[PDB]
Parts: structure tokens; sequence; C-alpha cells
């Protein structure tokens, strides 16, 4: 693998130039972005669900701060779909 | 990638996690939105089908609730509303991938559930929870078509009872059946065909029978199911014989997953002890049904160590729950209701003291409804120090307006101490006599409660404004039979915003008020409910029957009957 059973774990796989050296390490030992592109179900839910974890509980706002997200709606967008939710779908 | 965040939102299935999601930025809420998966409308005239269904194309679980609370106290005339079929009208074109479809105090008629039948080829669950409008013969329609069928849930249900031959649609093909409760219905169904039935569906969990499978015929049912987690038995009556004993005996004693027992209709004490076996892992016991005395309960109860739940007519008395509390140290749930509510002196021993007793020996106890026909002030303290974790507690003092018994003192300071000491209160109902005051410290304490309900209770519109001015988490707030009026809901009309609804009947709010309040707020439907003919027919000023007020996005409603009016 250029940056047997462990090689198949991966779909894409069973000369990779989308995986870093130091990521692929990780890989093998056992990241979203390569569990994705390496196409390995398991892989992709651990790190799926952790990521989850990051969201669960969280506001929106709180939400794009963990993350790195600016907040595209105009203020009549985000008041019409929070009332929607609230009102509507709680 | 798009591909890697809807695999992450898989994960995340909490409706207000799903909404918070939605709001973090656009793309966020366009991946949600396509791989939301259930709906949860608490009030179905909030939203329109249309809007539900081009927001959230791809979902396959809906859940639908239409009248509020009171309509279970018969507040609600008949016709008021909650019709399902413009939603499975909608749905039928639209979500071809549907399996379940929950819905409760909704009017549901034999052509919603024919249109179901043939709609939604992969359909798997439907509740039916405190409906009315269908009758048997859409239930044969959804049994001879649903051949994927795996929950048929009718609890609490006014069905039409025109013939239990409904059942024996079910074909000898169909075999997915999980959870079958019919304790609703009259009318008795086949019992071959019902064996049958049940032999064949070998992922049979919850099996809730009707009153006319009798007890005679339990055992023949329960050797075909022996992994049933959940059963309600039929009637529970004989002839006292040693062989339909011991039959019913062997047959529980073979269900080793049971861990919830309900039925019970007509129980006769000598055939309560076959279900002993299941005793030691019984986690709910409803015992609603049955008019068996005290030590009877007692016996049962004494060897129902896991129990977490307990449903029981107050014919426990003080004596068994003094018993329940030192035997059932895992109990989260008591409710006890009574065996004759429309007399006025007391029928069996139950006072105070038997929640009293409770609140001091289990230490989870956080959900409790209590019937009784006295209270003090002392107990409801003892109760909230002892259990500060309550979360929801719901008082019935039968006599409307009961003082505290021993001080004559209105209830105002022992419900205080309730919501001063349980901070996670989320529910309460009120009863015996009330003043104001005990308004003025819900709305100082009951920061955390989202559903108040209030009878015969309170002086003056002082009262209602505290709980709408001080209850931060408010939801649901219903009100009869007290006098409040114009002054509480105008000047806090922007908190009606806030909530899923507000109902109050037999109250003095006026028509004048009502007609203002929904000139204020065009986003509230704020709907008179009278059958003494037009409002307009009498002056401005006068009370009206019901007020019933909802926030939507929706707007005015279009199938008000004759006695609904929209400001
Ligand atoms: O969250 P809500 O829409 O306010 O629903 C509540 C909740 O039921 P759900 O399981 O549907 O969320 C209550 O559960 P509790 O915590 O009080 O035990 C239930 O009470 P019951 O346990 O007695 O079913 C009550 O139903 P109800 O008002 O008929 O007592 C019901 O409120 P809804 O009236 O809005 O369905």
């Amino acid at each position: 693998l250029k940056s047997e059973a462990v090689a198949l774990e991966s779909q894409t796989i069973a000369p990779l130039p989308n995986v870093t050296s130091k990521i692929l390490a990780k890989v093998i030992e056992y990241l979203i972005l390569a569990a994705n592109y390496l196409n390995i179900k398991n892989l992709l839910d651990l790190t799926c669900q952790t990521v989850a974890d990051m969201i669960k509980g969280k506001t929106p706002e709180e939400i794009r701060t963990t993350f790195n997200i600016k907040n595209d709606f105009t203020p009549e967008e985000e008041e019409e779909v929070r009332r929607e939710n609230q009102w509507a779908f709680e | 990638p798009e591909e890697v965040l809807e695999h992450v939102f898989s994960f995340i299935q909490l409706d207000k996690d799903r909404n918070s999601v939605s709001l973090v930025c656009k793309s966020w809420y366009e991946i949600e939105r396509w791989c939301r998966r259930k709906v949860f409308i608490g009030n179905c005239y909030a939203v329109s089908p249309a809007t539900v269904i081009r927001r959230f194309p791809k979902v396959r679980s809906v859940e639908l609730k239409g009248k509020p609370h009171f309509a279970d106290f018969n507040l609600v005339p008949d016709g008021w509303g909650g019709y399902v079929y413009p939603w499975i009208e909608a749905m039928s074109s639209s979500y071809t991938w549907l399996e379940e479809i929950r819905l409760k105090r909704m009017v549901v008629t034999d052509d919603c559930l024919e249109l179901i039948a043939k709609s939604f080829k992969n359909f798997k669950v439907l509740v039916l929870s405190s409906c009315e409008g269908f009758s048997t013969d859409g239930l044969a329609a959804i049994a001879a078509t649903c051949r994927n069928l795996k929950e048929l849930d009718l609890r609490e249900s006014d069905v039409d009872d025109v013939s239990g031959h409904w059942l024996s649609h079910f074909p000898d093909t169909y075999t997915s059946l999980v959870s079958l409760n019919i304790s609703c219905l009259a009318s008795e169904v086949s019992f071959s065909a019902l064996e049958r039935l049940v032999t064949r569906c070998p992922n049979l969990k919850s099996l809730k029978l009707n009153r006319a499978v009798p007890l005679e015929k339990l055992a023949t049912l329960l050797q075909r199911a022996p992994q049933l987690e959940e059963l309600g038995t039929g009637g529970y009556t004989a002839e006292v014989r040693p062989d339909v004993y011991s039959g019913l005996s062997v047959a529980l004693s073979g269900c080793k997953e049971l861990r919830c027992l309900s039925g019970f209709w007509d129980a006769v004490p000598a055939y309560l002890p076959a279900v002993y076996s299941v005793c030691s892992r019984l986690t709910t016991l409803n015992l609603s049904y049955a008019t068996v005395q005290s030590y009877d309960l007692v016996k049962l109860l004494c060897q129902c160590p896991k129990l977490q739940r307990l449903w029981v007519l107050d014919y426990i008395e003080d004596a068994g729950l003094e018993v329940l509390a030192s035997t059932c140290k895992d109990l989260r749930e008591l409710r006890v209701f009574p065996s004759e509510p429309f007399v006025m002196e007391p029928n069996v021993a139950l006072t105070e003291q038997g929640l009293v007793s409770v609140s001091m020996g289990c230490p989870k106890l956080e959900s409790v409804l209590y019937f009784c026909r006295q209270m003090t002030n002392a107990a409801l303290i003892t109760i909230a120090r002892n259990r500060p974790n309550m979360t929801r507690f719901r008082l019935c003092i039968i006599e409307p307006k009961a003082p505290d018994y021993l001080t004559l003192e209105p209830l105002d300071i022992g419900f205080g101490a309730i919501v001063e000491h349980c901070k996670d209160l989320r529910r309460l109902s009120l009863s015996g006599l009330l003043t104001d005051k005990v308004f003025e410290y819900i709305g100082t304490y009951a920061k955390k409660m989202e559903m108040l309900s209030v009878a015969f209770a309170g002086d003056s519109d002082l009262g209602m404004h505290h709980v709408l001015s001080g209850c931060d988490s408010l939801r649901k707030l219903e009100i009869r039979d007290c006098p409040f009026g114009d002054k509480a809901l105008l000047a806090n009309a922007s908190k009606l915003e806030t909530m899923r609804s507000l109902w109050m009947s037999s109250c003095s709010v006026s028509f004048g008020a009502c007609k203002l309040l929904g000139q204020k707020m065009p986003k509230l439907n704020v709907e008179v409910i009278d059958e003494r003919g037009a409002p307009d027919s009498r002056p401005e000023s006068c009370p009206v029957e019901r007020v019933f007020i909802y926030r939507t996005v929706a707007g005015p409603r279009f199938d008000m009957p004759g006695f609904v009016w929209n400001m």
C-alpha cells in the first residue's frame, strides 16, 4: 500500500493517492475521510458515531463552534425554521 | 462530504437533536431533512400535512396527537375534530415506504384504515391510542391486507364492535405479528383463529387479550407462545377447579420472559396465585380492573421484588401500600385508582398515609397518580422532602375543594413544598382547596414544569398570571372550573406562543377577550367551543363554555364543526 486480511477490510483496496502515510498508519493499526475513501464500514461507523457524539445535546451555535461552520441563514430564515421545528416537530 | 454527514446523522435520532442539527447551516438543513426517519406532531393542527411531507420526504414513521387531554373527561364535544384522513390521504401519494403510524386521540375511520392497507405495502406498526371513529370492518381490512404487520395496538380506543370475525382475516401465510393489543374490544374473536394466529407467529412478544377470552382458555394460548414478554389476560374468572388452576400455573411458569401482566377482569382471588411463578421477575403489574381485596393484593405484591410500575385500585389500602413500600425498592411509578368514585364516604381504608409510606420506602419512586378522599399539608410536605426526585405528581382528591382535613387550611403550602423540593417536576395535577397562593408557589418554584392541570382552584386572575409569568418550561396548561378569566390571558398573551396549548373550560373567559386575543395573536388559533349557538347572540362579556388556544404554523383549520369558532 502506497500513501492480506488487514488490506481486504477496505473494499476500495479489495496505491492510495488520497491517504497520507501518517493517517494510513492509523488505518492499518485499526480519519473519517480515509475510512470513507477506503470504504471500510466499521472504521466509518466508529468515526461517524464519535462525530455524532460531538453533536448530540448541543445547540446550533455550539455545533458550528466545535466544527468551524458559518451561519449562512438570514435572520428571517433562521426564525422560520426554528419556529417550524419547535411548533410542529417537537 | 454529503455521504459522511448523512451517516453521522444516522446515529442522531432524537427529535430535538435533529432540529438542532437542521439549524447549524443551510447544508446541514438539507442533508438532515432528506434522511429524517420519524416525525412527532404533538398537535395535528399545528402544521399541515403538505408542509410535513415536503420538508421530510423520506419519513417512515409518523406520530400524530389530536384532542387535548381533557377529552378524557369528556370535555371536548363530539365532532370537535382531530380527523386523520387528510394526513393518510396526503401521505398515501408521497410516503410510499411508510412503516409506522401512531395516533392518539384522533378520529380514525374505516376509510382511513382501508387507505392505509392499500397505500403502504411495507406497513408494520399501527398504534391507535384513545382513538375513535372506526369499526371491526376497518380492522378486517388491515388484517386481510397488511402482509408485513408487526404491531396492532388499540389501547383505550372506542371501536364500533360490529363482529369479532375481523381477526380471521389474517391469512395463513401471515406470521410477522410481534404485538397485539385488543383489550378495548367488546366483540369475541374466533378463539380457534386466535390460537392459530398465535401458533404461527414466533416473534409474538406482547399479547393483550380482550375480556371475551375466558380464563379457562388462557393456558392454551400461553402454551403456544412461551416467548411472551407481556401478557394481558382476558376474563380471569372460572369455577374453582384444581385442573384449571394447575394448567394455568404450568403455562404461566413456562413463560420465562414474562415481565408485564395486565387484564384480570372479574379476577377471582382463588386464581391469582397461578401468576406467582412470574412474580419474581415482573416489572409491570396492572391490577386496575381487579376488584380483589387488600390481603390478596398483598400476597401477590410480597413476591414482586423487581416491580417498577404498579397500577392498582384503592382496595390496596394504606396497609397494602406499607407492604409495597418495604417489598418493592425498585418501584418507579404508582397509580392508585378509585373503586367507588361516586361515593363520598370512604369505602376503603386508603388515605394520605399510603402515599406517605411509599414516598419514604421507595427511593426511585418518581411518578404518582393517586386518588383519595383526604389529604394534609403535613403529608404533602413529608412526600416532597422524601422524594425530591419526583418528576410526575398527580393527586386527585375526590371531593372538590376539600381542605387539609386536620387543620382545615387550603393545600397551598403542601403543594408549595412539592414544587419547592421537587426541582425536576415536569407534570403536576392539583386538587383540594387551593387559593391564589399555590399558584404563586408554582410560578416561583416550578421552573421545570411542562404540564399543569387545574380543577376547582384559585381565587382570581392573579393565580393564572403567576403560572403564565413564572413557569419557564410550560408546554400544556389545562384548566376547568376556576375563577380565571380575561385579565391573565390577555396580559400574558405572548407566553401562549411558547406553549403547545392552553385549555380553559367552565372558567370566566369572556367572548370579548377571545375575540381580542385572536386579533392580537394571528399565529394562535383561539377556538371558542360552545354548544349554545353563536357567541355573538349573547353579550361580549358573557363567559364562553370552553376556549382552546394553540400556536400553529398552519393557521385556522378547515374542519371546524358548527359549535367551534376561530377568532
Ligand atoms: O410529551 P407529551 O406529548 O407531553 O406526552 C405526554 C407523555 O406521554 P408520551 O409518552 O406520548 O410523551 C406523558 O407521559 P408521563 O411522563 O406523564 O407518564 C403521558 O402520560 P401517561 O403516562 O398518563 O400516558 C401524557 O398523556 P396524558 O396527557 O393522556 O396523561 C402525554 O401527554 P399528551 O396528553 O400530550 O399525549
